């Protein structure tokens, strides 16, 4: 079978980003030893090790949706993957408010209509599971108390 | 990948011709080939040669021994008593395969000397110097020597290489296959007043030491085959093209202004073919030669084309400009894709013929409009379906018999019937249009550009074929290039329309379900006829309802019969709104004839002609009238005209009359509506109210406002009312009285059209309009009422036919003093005299046509007179006229006339196999078997025509009328 | 001697997806999307592997791929120059659609959930619409990507200024204005597979404005929906019959039940009723063999059955169905069947749209709202 590839964005500190950029544009396999990525079983925490120097990482959710688009002739572009996550290196904490481009900043706060995002229903499932541990329940619409 | 069938590879060939003697019809020369053996122990080398007397052969300046035998001179033995045609077809196929250079074989077998075996085993070069002589060639190179006295340039004598396919063996020894590409060096020592035109570019022209002769040196660095090498030696008037300067036009003397006007369009043809393809013209020069007594009307060789002079017209000649224009266009299309890119086998010929015909159709589309393109495509498709339902089918790309339903073998081009060759090219270009329908036109032009670009990178290398075989296309290479540029492969379409040899027949009938608002089509195929095959693909159908035109795709599997498609509203009958058409426009329709319950106005099964099909749809007559009036497709208007002949109601007469009155209709639809209106008018006699059909319309369109019976003076500058004006009395003369006689109101009208004709004021000639007037006079002739076989004399002539006979006598005699452009009035008057003889009016005497069929007449007069003699010997069962025609087949100077006599005697045979005739002797069977076996051994087109004539007359088995 | 075809009275006046996309191959076009996969529609989470090199816990080296990029580009240029030098079609395999080769750009979307969105493997074009200045103009400001076209009639709702070039994504699904921005200086692109991590840099990222839909998303249980549902199942059944190696082409029912598990088996059996029969005993037992009279359709007929854009419209409908269902009439107006119908009707001139409303995907004054309002 085929499994859709999972692309994400890695953001590094600027000096470490310059060293990683120079090693990527060089193209040797020396970069492979220099740059490693360890993702912790939390799922939202990691280490990125640049030149064997550990950096602390968080996998965050991006407010917009990006899409990688490949081309062969630079006139027709084929969508390859959807990007929604970023492993910035240096819950509410795992949500990024700003977008990657310069015009998109505080997008979540200002350029997003506040219909809703998501949590409430997982709690409902847990509540129904607990409810089935009952024979008599008492409920009262309440006031200030 | 191309691997040679020959064990040697030919690199270079020198063809030197000296001593072209026009009095004795003789050439002397030599040929020097430069071969590299690919296999050691080459020993014999087998070359192709016909009609050349081989004097000596030297290999590497050492004297070698050759043996010559041609098995195609006498195909079967003289003392074999076989008389069936399958025996001759198998023996003729075996004889042509025994001289085939596409196998290893050949007619001249040269033995390598012994001391060169150590030169041939370690593979080194061999230079073979043959010197030869053509003593008096029969069909090798045509000598046209007129019998005026003077020098040979003063009388207009010339030579040209004639023949089709591999026929260069007829004038020098070569490897006469399309796959043996080599570079060329051509020298011709001609008279000082003559010019020698050939392939390549002329590097120099040196004088001889007496300055009475000069040698033309040509060099061809683009590697061509021997079959693409030509020659034209004559006293030609040279004209450099004033627009493109590498193009020179050669004509016969005194025809320079006609050449200037005729070849003035060709730069636009060059510009078209170089902008749809992106390759420039591959050769360094282009030469158009116009000659007399041509083999075909247009032949295309490498960097050269040979047309007949009968294409040359002046500025005041219309009805000949488009025909000559498209002959030039298809010669240039074959320059691109028959001579530069060549064939790899005899299979893969459909590729080249299809690309040539397809790009010539694209030229016709841009030049003459899409409507003329659609009309041409429909007439070619009707031609193919008529031929394939008549006899078997045309098989593009056979595999080596693959087609055993016909009477000849399709393994070689020189065993094909000429009608099969014509239908082969026709089907090839229609299948290429189908490949364009599946894979879009820009990808198709990219395929052609990729083939041309591979060939032009190949054409500049010097390696002896290490890359020169990229100039040869195959079927697998063509399909691979298609799959490279598009990503789709066409292997189902190739498997259906190329490898399978059949067309499809569709019988459709509909029914509208009012309850569920659906249209139930019923499409059944006739797949048990001899020419047919079964279609299982998708099928487009276009339904015009009141809400507009909608396309539907139907999947027609083997077990399918009823196809339910959905129908739209009928709310454009509630309000009067305009009904939108196939294009973006909308019109007002008179919906009084339409059914109240059905919204659908017409249905068209396969509108885009996306299959090779013959449709028989059963609409209602009002749907055919709506499709004739308001359709924006010319093929649908033509098929509605064709289907309205079965419905003679007055609404159909009103529909065709509204089509005839309508400018902004395509003119070839109105020209068909004339004949359809004539047929409908003949069928509703004793109901017709007013005047005869189209007469009031002719006086409304083409006559004076103050005088109805006087025609306007001729101004032919519109070119659509000219064609309609010259076609309307020809259809009007097919009107018939209740008594089955043409009315004296239409005959008098045609005679007044003839009398009041004034052409002193237009800038165009009147020869075609007057010739069509004679054709209209010939159409009015009904069979005479002879009593007791009374001898037809001058006193008991019809009072109607005396006026017709006076007019055609006046026209023919005035043609004898003031001739027309191509003796069009002679051809029309001979045709009309044969019409009067076919009925009981003029005595049935062939002496007039036998005097017009002599050698010194123009070739159109000759073929019209010979058509009249063939019709006479069919009707009067004349033995001596058939012997006259067979003698004229055997010894006539013009070979095109011999081919045309065999063609006309095949089309209108004196007897068929079913008939008992007095002309079915053993003597006639022996004459025609001798004409197939010997006698026609020099042309390859007379022999296939004799095979066709023997098949038409006696069939595939043993002639029955024999011991 | 002239035209003579009255053409003005008879005739008065492109996107090629990859071969995995036009053949509707499973990974790229899923047969069934559950609720947790419809909530993560076009936002696929980073899955943990069970087997492979990345499935073992620990640090993992990323691998540079610049010899791979230039080797693949040189190889594709050799293929193009061997095929005559024209433009070629390269995306013929699923392994052509990797991010490891070719010139990648990124494309960010302004709206959270667009009405239509491309699946993986589908193609789009970049068109640079350039309105010339009144009278003399220098020429279109040249742009690195796309082809330029001179638009007198603005494709979008507004009209272009004189001398204004606007780039746009153009395909069969939508048409949307895009804006080229340079990438941040810190962000790289990590392509992870089962074997390891790979890193590219990115330099070009477009921001995609509000889409102008060119395809109508069907409603739940509509006519288009009804057709697509059974057509997609029929195409999957035909492609399972083509993949069958046994000469009597035979399939199993629980392969189709694994692909379409929400389907009642009466519908699957209805699709198999014509074109197949069930063998209970003997050879081919518990298999659905193909009927001997049935001609299995060719590849182009199966491609003509269902289009990839219809699959994208169906995926948009079922994702919006899930989002509306999770959130308990304003929201119903913002559903893509309503907004796509409104925009396409506005483009024919049927009706007008209130450009300020609640269907506004921004939630502020920026952006349009595609809901129908009267012409008069």
């Amino acid at each position: 079978p085929h499994e859709l590839e999972s692309q994400f964005i890695l953001r590094l500190p600027p000096e470490y980003a310059s060293t990683v950029r120079r090693a990527v544009q060089s193209g040797h396999v020396n970069l492979k030893d220099r740059l490693t990525i360890e993702l912790h079983p939390d799922g939202r925490h990691g280490i990125v090790r640049v030149d064997r120097v550990p950096l602390a990482s968080k996998l965050v959710d991006l407010p917009c949706v990006m899409e990688s688009l490949k081309t062969i002739d630079k006139k027709t572009f084929y969508k390859t993957a959807d990007i929604c996550q970023m492993l910035v290196s240096t819950e509410k904490k795992f949500i990024w408010n700003h977008g990657i481009t310069l015009p998109l900043k505080n997008v979540r706060k200002r350029r997003f209509r506040k219909t809703a995002k998501k949590d409430v229903e997982k709690e409902v499932k847990r509540l129904l599971s607990t409810d089935a541990e009952a024979v008599s329940t008492r409920w009262e619409i309440i006031a200030e108390d | 990948g191309f691997e040679s069938p020959r064990p040697y590879k030919l690199t270079h060939q020198v063809v030197c011709i000296n001593n072209i003697n026009f009095q004795r019809k003789s050439v002397v020369g030599f040929v020097e080939l430069t071969i590299f053996p690919t296999v050691a122990n080459l020993n014999r080398i087998k070359l192709n040669s016909k009609q050349c007397r081989i004097y000596r052969v030297r290999i590497n300046d050492l004297e070698a021994a050759f043996i010559y035998n041609d098995p195609t001179l006498e195909v079967c033995h003289s003392e074999s008593k076989q008389r069936n045609l399958n025996y001759f077809s198998n023996a003729y196929a075996a004889a042509v395969s025994a001289v085939d250079p596409d196998a290893g074989n050949g007619e001249l077998c040269i033995k390598v000397p012994s001391e060169l075996w150590k030169h041939v085993d370690e593979l080194k070069v061999l230079k073979i110097h043959i010197n030869f002589s053509l003593d008096q060639p029969k069909g090798g190179l045509h000598f046209v020597v007129p019998s005026v006295e003077g020098s040979m340039a003063e009388r207009g004598a010339h030579v040209f290489s004639c023949g089709y396919q591999n026929s260069t063996r007829f004038w020098f020894p070569c490897v006469d296959s399309y796959s043996e590409l080599c570079t060329w060096k051509l020298e011709f020592t001609v008279d000082a007043a003559m010019v020698a035109v050939s392939n390549g570019d002329l590097v120099e022209t040196v004088y001889t030491h007496d300055m009475r002769k000069k040698t033309f040196h040509y060099m061809l660095t683009i590697p061509t085959a021997a079959s693409n090498i030509s020659l034209a030696i004559g006293p030609f008037e040279i004209l450099v093209d004033p627009y493109m300067h590498e193009v020179t036009h050669f004509c016969l003397p005194q025809l320079l202004p006609l050449l200037k006007h005729t070849t003035s369009y060709l730069h636009e043809v060059f510009e078209f073919y170089e902008e749809i393809l992106t390759c420039r013209y591959p050769y360094s020069c282009f030469k158009t030669v116009f000659i007399d007594e041509a083999y075909v009307e247009v032949a295309a060789y490498a960097s050269m084309s040979i047309f007949s002079t009968n294409l040359l017209h002046s500025a005041m000649i219309i009805d000949e400009t488009p025909l000559t224009r498209r002959c030039l266009a298809q010669s240039l299309a074959q320059q691109f894709f028959g001579c530069f890119i060549s064939r790899m086998s005899w299979s893969d010929e459909w590729v080249l013929k299809g690309i040539s015909g397809y790009i010539y159709g694209l030229w016709m589309k841009k030049t003459f409009g899409v409507n003329e393109y659609r009309h041409w495509i429909k007439e070619e498709l009707d031609k193919i379906v008529a031929y394939e339902l008549k006899t078997g089918g045309v098989l593009l790309h056979p595999i080596f018999n693959p087609a055993s339903h016909l009477h000849f073998s399709i393994k070689h081009p020189h065993t094909l019937s000429w009608e099969y060759y014509s239908m082969f090219q026709c089907k090839a270009h229609l299948v290429m249009r189908l490949i364009e329908n599946r894979i879009s036109m820009e990808f198709m032009l990219q395929v052609f550009n990729k083939l041309l670009s591979l060939a032009s990178t190949a054409s500049s290398q010097k390696f002896q074929s290490h890359m020169w075989s990229q100039m040869l296309v195959s079927t697998s290479g063509f399909l691979k290039s298609i799959s490279n540029v598009s990503g789709k492969d066409i292997q189902p379409l190739i498997k259906q329309w190329v490898d399978q040899s059949g067309v499809v027949k569709f019988y459709g009938s509909f029914a509208f379900n009012r309850k569920r608002n659906v249209l139930e089509l019923e499409i059944k195929q006739d797949y048990t006829s001899p020419g047919t095959q079964k279609y299982v693909g998708p099928l487009k159908v276009t339904v015009q309802e009141l809400d507009g035109s909608f396309n539907h795709t139907l999947q027609i599997e083997e077990n399918s019969l009823k196809h339910d498609i959905p129908c739209h509203s009928k709310s454009r009958r509630n309000k009067k709104k305009k009904i939108p058409l196939m294009n973006g426009e909308e019109v007002d329709m008179d919906l009084s004839a339409m059914d109240a319950d059905s919204p659908l106005l017409w249905i068209r099964i396969d509108p885009d002609m996306s299959v090779l099909r013959k449709v028989e749809f059963e609409q209602a007559d009002f749907m055919w009238q709506y499709q004739l009036r308001y359709e924006r497709d010319v093929v649908a208007q033509q098929e509605s005209i064709l289907a309205l002949e079965k419905f003679p109601t007055p609404a159909s007469r009103l529909a065709l009359t509204d089509i005839l009155e309508q400018e902004q209709c395509f003119y070839r639809v109105r020209m068909s509506a004339c004949f359809c209106l004539a047929k409908i008018a003949n069928s509703m006699v004793s109901t017709w109210t007013g005047p005869p059909a189209m007469k009031s319309l002719f006086t409304r369109m083409f006559c004076c406002k103050s005088c109805p019976n006087i025609v306007k003076t001729n101004n032919f500058m519109s070119f659509q009312s000219y064609f309609l004006q010259k076609t309307m009395p020809v259809a009007m003369a097919l009107l018939r009285d209740v008594h089955n006689l043409c009315p004296k109101e239409v005959l008098t009208f045609i005679l007044d059209l003839i009398k009041y004709n004034d052409n002193r004021k237009n800038k165009f000639s009147d020869n075609y309009y007057r010739a069509e007037m004679i054709d209209a006079l010939a159409n009015s002739v009904t069979p005479a009422v002879s009593v007791n076989n009374e001898v037809r004399t001058l006193d008991n002539l019809n009072p109607d036919v005396r006026l017709i006979l006076e007019e055609i006598t006046r026209f023919l005699n005035m043609e004898k003093l003031l001739p027309s452009y191509r003796h069009t009035i002679t051809v029309s008057c001979l045709r009309a005299i044969r019409v009067l003889q076919k009925n009981g009016h003029v005595p049935s005497d062939p002496a007039l046509f036998k005097s017009y069929a002599e050698y010194g007449h123009f070739v159109d007069i000759r073929i019209a007179a010979l058509e009249a003699v063939v019709d006479y010997t069919k009707v009067d069962r004349s033995y001596e006229e058939l012997q006259w025609l067979l003698n004229m087949i055997q010894n006539d100077p013009v070979p095109y006339v011999r081919h045309k006599i065999l063609n006309m005697l095949t089309k209108n045979p004196p007897f068929t196999k079913n008939m008992e005739s007095p002309l079915c002797n053993e003597a006639l069977v022996d004459q025609l078997w001798k004409l197939m076996n010997s006698g026609t051994s020099h042309d390859w087109r007379l022999r296939c025509g004799a095979v066709d004539l023997y098949f038409t007359l006696f069939g595939l088995s043993r002639p029955s009328c024999l011991p | 001697p002239w035209n003579l075809s009255n053409d003005e009275y008879y005739y008065p006046k492109i996107i090629q997806h990859s071969i995995p996309a036009v053949e509707l191959r499973q990974p790229f076009f899923p047969t069934h999307m559950g609720p947790i996969k419809l909530r993560q529609f076009h936002r696929p989470p980073l899955k943990k592997y069970s087997f492979g090199a990345l499935s073992q816990p620990g640090p993992h080296s990323v691998q540079p791929l610049l010899k791979h990029i230039k080797k693949k580009a040189k190889m594709r240029e050799q293929e193009r120059q061997a095929s005559g030098g024209g433009e070629m079609f390269f995306m013929r395999t699923p392994q052509d659609l990797t991010g490891k080769d070719g010139d990648l750009i990124l494309a960010e979307y302004s709206e959270e959930n667009g009405p239509l969105m491309m699946q993986v493997g589908m193609a789009t074009k970049i068109k640079n619409y350039y309105k010339r200045k009144p009278g003399k103009d220098p020429g279109a400001p040249d742009c690195k990507y796309g082809e330029t076209v001179y638009c007198h009639t603005s494709p979008f709702l507004g009209s272009l200024h004189p001398g204004q070039l606007l780039q746009a994504f153009e395909n069969n699904l939508f048409r949307a204005p895009i804006y080229l921005h340079k990438m941040p200086e810190t962000d790289f692109l990590i392509i992870r597979t089962r074997q390891g991590y790979y890193i590219r840099e990115l330099v070009d990222i477009f921001v995609v404005g509000q889409q102008c839909p060119l395809f109508e998303v069907p409603g739940p249980n509509s006519k288009r929906a009804n057709t697509h549902i059974r057509d997609f199942l029929q195409v999957f059944i035909y492609r399972l019959f083509w993949k069958s190696k046994d000469r009597p082409r035979r399939i199993r029912m629980e392969d189709i039940k694994k692909a379409f598990p929400s389907h009642s088996e009466s519908s699957i059996r209805k699709r198999l009723k014509l074109c197949a029969d069930f063998k209970r005993t003997g050879m081919d037992s518990n298999w659905w063999v193909l009927k001997s009279d049935f001609r299995l359709p060719t590849e182009e007929e199966i491609r003509a059955m269902v289009s990839p854009e219809q699959c994208c419209a169906y995926y948009s409908m079922i994702a919006a169905e899930q989002r509306l269902k999770d959130a308990g009439d304003d929201e119903v107006r913002t559903a893509p069947w309503n907004t796509t119908r409104a925009f396409i009707a506005a483009m024919k001139g049927k009706c007008l749209l209130e450009v300020t409303g609640v269907a506004d995907p921004t939630g502020c004054g920026e952006g349009f709202s595609y809901v129908k309002i009267p012409n008069k």
